[PDB]
């Protein structure tokens, strides 16, 4: 698609001009050198001064041929523990979806941003993991050491 | 001629082919190439014999070829 393939090139000028400190966000390249602007691999910092921060936590970004007026669909890999990931890794999250706060505007660092900050602060609306829901609404100190735990598994070392 | 094979060539030694028909705006050929490597239109140049290729340039127009080669850069050297 010339839309979608159109915006995701001036995504990608726009992050090698300037992103947000600490993330990652590359298209993948395919072993022939050129590019599929589809499937980026990324990575998201923890926020600084929260549980997460240290952690670099890895989430694949796959856009459909109907990008920007589509949502990508954002996957961690491997899942993360919070109560807005499902065990499969992808992220619950309204901008993410057209009927909810998906609009074209949203750029990839603004949906790296809005995840980043789902991971410090869960919406309790949205239970689509219920054991790291549960423990998050009855357990919270509990909630924060599995995730100063897992921030530590995923520190680059 | 009725589609000649074109060859786009950058710095690194690069080649990808298209098949395209003498009739048709070379727009479509750049729009394509530009795809393959993730980068914008506006971001990079087509040269056939020196010349810059304009947006409704045809391989007509510019006496193109079987197997002729277009060399591609980056505007500036930006993008
Ligand atoms: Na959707």
């Amino acid at each position: 698609s010339g839309i979608a393939l159109s915006r995701l090139a001036q995504e990608r000028k726009a992050w090698r001009k300037d992103h947000p400190f600490g993330f990652v966000a590359v298209p993948t390249k395919n072993p022939d050198g050129t590019m599929n602007l589809m499937n980026w691999e990324c990575a998201i910092p923890g926020k600084k001064g929260t549980p997460w921060e240290g952690g670099l936590f890895k989430l694949r970004m796959l856009f459909k041929d109907d990008y920007p007026s589509s949502p990508p669909k954002c996957k961690f890999e491997p899942p993360l523990f919070h109560p807005n990931v499902y065990p499969s890794g992808t992220v619950c999250l309204s901008i993410l979806e057209e009927d909810k706060d998906w609009r074209p505007a949203i750029t990839i660092k603004q949906i790296l941003l809005g995840i980043q900050e789902l991971l410090n602060e869960p919406n309790i609306q949205d239970p689509a993991q219920a054991e790291a829901y549960t423990i998050y609404c009855q357990n919270r100190v509990e909630y924060e050491k599995r995730v100063r735990a897992q921030a530590k598994k995923f520190a680059p070392s | 001629m009725e589609y000649i094979k074109l060859k786009v060539i950058g710095q690194d030694s690069s080649e990808i082919h298209f098949k395209v028909k003498m009739t048709t705006h070379l727009k479509k050929l750049k729009e394509s190439y530009c795809q393959r490597q993730g980068v914008p239109m506006n971001s990079l140049r087509f040269l056939f014999e020196g010349q810059r290729i304009a947006d409704n340039h045809t391989p007509k127009e510019l006496g193109m070829e079987e197997e002729d080669v277009i060399e591609v850069y980056q505007e500036q050297t930006g993008g």
